[PDB]
RNA sequence: UGAGUAGCGAAAGACGGGUGAGAAUCCCGUCCACCGAUUGACUAAGGUUUCCAGAGGAAGGCUCGUCCGCUCUGGGUUAGUCGGGUCCUAAGCUGAGGCCGACAGGCGUAGGCGAUGGAUAACAGGUUGAUAUUCCUGUACCACCUAUAAUCGUUUUAAUCGAUGGGGGGACGCAGUAGGAUAGGCGAAGCGUGCGAUUGGAUUGCACGUCUAAGCAGUAAGGCUGAGUAUUAGGCAAAUCCGGUACUCGUUAAGGCUGAGCUGUGAUGGGGAGAAGACAUUGUGUCUUCGAGUCGUUGAUUUCACACUGCCGAGAAAAGCCUCUAGAUAGAAAAUAGGUGCCCGUACCGCAAACCGACACAGGUAGUCAAGAUGAGAAUUCUAAGGUGAGCGAGCGAACUCUCGUUAAGGAACUCGGCAAAAUGACCCCGUAACUUCGGGAGAAGGGGUGCUCUUUAGGGUUAACGCCCAGAAGAGCCGCAGUGAAUAGGCCCAAGCGACUGUUUAUCAAAAACACAGGUCUCUGCUAAACCGUAAGGUGAUGUAUAGGGGCUGACGCCUGCCCGGU
RNA sequence: CUACCCUUGGUCAGGUUGAAGUUCAGGUAACACUGAAUGGAGGACCGAACCGACUUACGUUGAAAAGUGAGCGGAUGAACU
């Protein structure tokens, strides 16, 4: 799974990588490609609003089929490939009808393999079902908040949750954060766990590798100078020098909790993370 | 040693020139005040 | 509407080179275009045109006295023709 | 006033002959010198007439001026095919209705605009003072139109057209070698063309040339690819097209798609080192005829070609194009002949005296081409093609300042400090320590060799061979102070502090131990996420979803990170 | 002009080192493993173009309102344009 390189250099030094044996093509479905020009943090407005993106590889978008919606119809998995745009790799599933999807890539989920969806679907992975008929106990991912709007929760890779109990109209859920809630019984999940299980243990090993995934460079508060930052100026190096540490934009940032009050959810919710 | 000004024939008409003098309320002030004033080149 | 089309021969020496290759030089209307130019000469000198070159001449900056101005800017064509010939004078 | 003072902005000129009122400074000539990965040839921006011819010499020109990017007068830019428009879309801009907002207005859907990318039909020669793939000559190609048409159709059609729809395609990264070609280079007692030395010698001696496009027809190094037939929960309807599925045959083959190049033709034409005739008030000023095109070798950074192989960071769009039907309608056209084909740009400068720098300014300015000797090379030195001698000079050869060379004995005694300088430097061979994260340290260190002649002799590439090219080994000799004989080309070592490292920074006194960094940790965040921009709408986060996203601190890696929660 | 960014293009003589993987041979009960060959990795090495700006001399009513000479760093990349 994951490689190490050996240190012919300072930068390879201590560097891993995965292997991409799970990878079985390595160019994608022309037809499910659409252009993703980069943002660099910018908005609508034209401003950085979010500091540290820009630069990075050029991507093509894969479509994706979080819905999983095309119920009653065997897919044969086609392939598994690399999509540079989330940690998890994707699945082509070709349907009996000749119709071609990406999925989210469980693990386990080989090419031949067959996968199907709907209230009748068997328990195996890759199927995704309504959580009113998946049972209890049950490890699940791609797991819809609204009912036909798509999956939204565990699709990182290695991303799973566990079905704990059916209320009447809900289904309590362990998510991978720990968190315990309620979720609508008719919204869908897929059954098993996100593939790529190793993505996180990868040592980018250079500055440039993450230059190359698009991540400018972070300067600390404590550099930057009063009318910067919070925790800037001072003679020498400084300590926080307050009660508490500060974003940029002036909040506390170490414990203070952010969650807004008297959210819909927070009925729904029965343990946090 | 490059210097500031590095001429563009596009760049100046479409930054100065009459239509984005137009294009915008300020713009069209700029222009009357030009008028007013008397100018031969108003943009 | 050709009388206006074409306003004057060009008599220089390139243009009397010209004329002697059968290729007659006039200052036309700034706004025709060579189609035009072609139509009014076959009408006005009751020649056959073989084909037009044409091209314009931008304004030139010009000095009288203390005062600095421009000559018009201009529209010149070269008419070929393939039958028949043109008197100028 | 300073004062006839500082300066006259990187450099090599000399003389002869002209011209003129006047000449170091203008013109012509000879010789000399400078650049030549260029000071040469193109060209995009930018400038906008500076271009050409004739005339001038007030001012401008750091001197002069008979001259000029200056002044006057008159000229000069030619396109169906080159670049742009009548084609396409990216970022971005704009935006009917719409959403939001005291006003102003902001945001935004459909739709538009928008090259730096996609598509797209012409080449060679000749010609002027100034334009030329634009004019002329020759020979093409593209779209459209008209007439005549071998032939096929003639209303469910079936000849033909065909979507504003479907599908295919266009269509793409980075690195790495290998190969086929071609351009280009080089050689030749192949061929052709000149010349044949007076300084001692030679006369198979010396010098020069040794080509020709698109188009059309054929061919083919290489690259890629199974094909056929049935059927159909999909491709918004349909589909014979695409996708899926089943079977038959096939699979180091055949067929299909691509493809540099080559051959012929184009072309008894053009160009051509040159020769012979002429004409001419003297004529380098032009007319007619004639004039060779070979073989070998080397060989791309061009092309086949993002082809092939490998890799992770996973690499535009839309149209042109092809195809499918839904639809349309009696008519369609292989060929032949004739015809039609607009607008904009086109001059000139363009590593610069014409652009950005107030200057005729030692700076800055994207891309293309780029020969010989040497060499690994686009380095180095000298040359070619081509261009240039720099818009003040003449003397003198003081101090002093600058830039350069050398230096007895000594050799860091200098100094804050070896600052500067000196030394090292290429290629081959021998040889090379602690320490180490086992990669390194390493070109460690420290040594040896290097020219030329001749003899003998293992090889490799290309060829029937000869021949051409590459490339060793051994021995014997010769010369100098010295053989990478010039130029270009590491000084090395022992220790200590800091930062792991490659990077980044105070444009213009600080490049660092500062920032960043991969890694660590804490913390927020369950998705209309948190964070962020905005009054809002609308956005970034993210077309992401806790192996994710924001913030704080720490800063590779190794071993570790103790006690205190009273205060905030 | 400059900072960062977006989309779309361009450039980087020549030489060197030799990661993973693979094949062959040996080796094993089988694996480890050893050697050779192959292979062509890297914010890798030397060095022009190009980018930069460490030292120093010169310049300081400059040739230049930040330059020039000689050395200097990077030069397939977090490269330059
Ligand atoms: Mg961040
Ligand atoms: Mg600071
Ligand atoms: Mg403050
Ligand atoms: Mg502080
Ligand atoms: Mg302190
Ligand atoms: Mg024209
Ligand atoms: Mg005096
Ligand atoms: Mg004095
Ligand atoms: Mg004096
Ligand atoms: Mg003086
Ligand atoms: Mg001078
Ligand atoms: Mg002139
Ligand atoms: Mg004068
Ligand atoms: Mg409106
Ligand atoms: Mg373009
Ligand atoms: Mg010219
Ligand atoms: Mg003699
Ligand atoms: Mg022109
Ligand atoms: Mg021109
Ligand atoms: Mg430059
Ligand atoms: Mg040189
Ligand atoms: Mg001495
Ligand atoms: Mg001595
Ligand atoms: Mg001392
Ligand atoms: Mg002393
Ligand atoms: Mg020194
Ligand atoms: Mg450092
Ligand atoms: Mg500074
Ligand atoms: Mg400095
Ligand atoms: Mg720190
Ligand atoms: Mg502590
Ligand atoms: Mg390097
Ligand atoms: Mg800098
Ligand atoms: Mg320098
Ligand atoms: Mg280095
Ligand atoms: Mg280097």
């Amino acid at each position: 799974a994951i490689k190490k390189y050996k240190p012919i250099t300072n930068g390879r030094r201590n560097m891993t990588s995965l292997d991409f044996a799970e990878i079985t093509k390595t160019t994608p479905e022309k037809s499910l490609l659409k252009p993703l020009p980069k943002k660099a943090g910018r908005n609508n407005q034209g401003k950085l609003t979010v500091r540290h993106h820009g630069g990075g590889h050029k991507r093509q978008y894969r479509v994706i089929d979080f819905k999983r919606n095309k119920d009653g119809i065997n897919a044969k998995v086609d392939s598994i490939q690399y999509d540079p745009n989330r940690s998890a790799n994707i699945a082509l599933v070709v349907y009996a009808d000749g119709e071609k999807r990406y999925i989210i890539a469980p693990k386990g989920l080989e090419v031949g393999q067959i996968v199907e969806s709907g209230a009748e679907a068997d328990i195996k992975v890759g199927n995704a079902l309504p959580l009113q008929n998946i049972p209890v106990g049950t490890v699940v991912h791609n797991i819809e908040l609204k009912p036909g709007k798509g999956g939204q929760i565990a699709r990182s890779a290695g991303a799973s949750a566990q079905v704990l109990g059916k209320e009447g109209k809900y289904v309590l859920i362990r998510l991978r954060s720990g968190e315990v809630r309620m979720i609508l019984s008719t919204c869908r999940a897929t059954i098993g766990q996100v593939g790529n299980l190793q993505h996180e243990l990868v040592n980018v090993g250079k500055a440039g590798r993450s230059r190359w995934k698009g991540i400018r460079p972070t300067v600390r508060g404590s550099v930057m100078n009063p009318n910067d930052h919070p925790h800037g100026g001072g003679e020498g190096r400084a300590p926080i020098g307050r009660p508490s540490p500060m974003s940029p934009w002036g909040k506390p940032t170490l414990g203070k909790k952010t969650r807004r009050g008297k959210k819909s959810s927070d009925k729904l919710i029965v343990r946090g993370r | 040693v490059k210097r500031t000004y590095q001429p563009n024939k596009r760049k100046h008409s479409k930054v100065h020139g009459f239509r984005k003098r137009m294009s915008t309320k300020n713009g069209r002030k700029v222009l009357a005040r030009r008028r007013r004033k008397g100018r031969k080149v108003l943009s | 509407e050709a009388r206006d089309i074409l306003k004057r021969p060009v008599i220089t020496e390139k243009s009397s080179e010209a004329m002697a290759e059968d290729k007659y030089t006039f200052d036309v209307d700034t706004r025709v275009n060579k189609t035009q130019v072609k139509m009014a000469v076959e009408e006005i000198f009751n020649v056959k045109v073989a084909s037009v070159n044409i091209m314009n001449y931008k304004p030139k900056k010009k000095r009288m006295g203390r005062y600095q101005g421009y000559t018009n800017k201009r529209r010149k064509a070269i008419v070929t023709l393939k039958e028949g010939s043109i008197d100028l004078f």
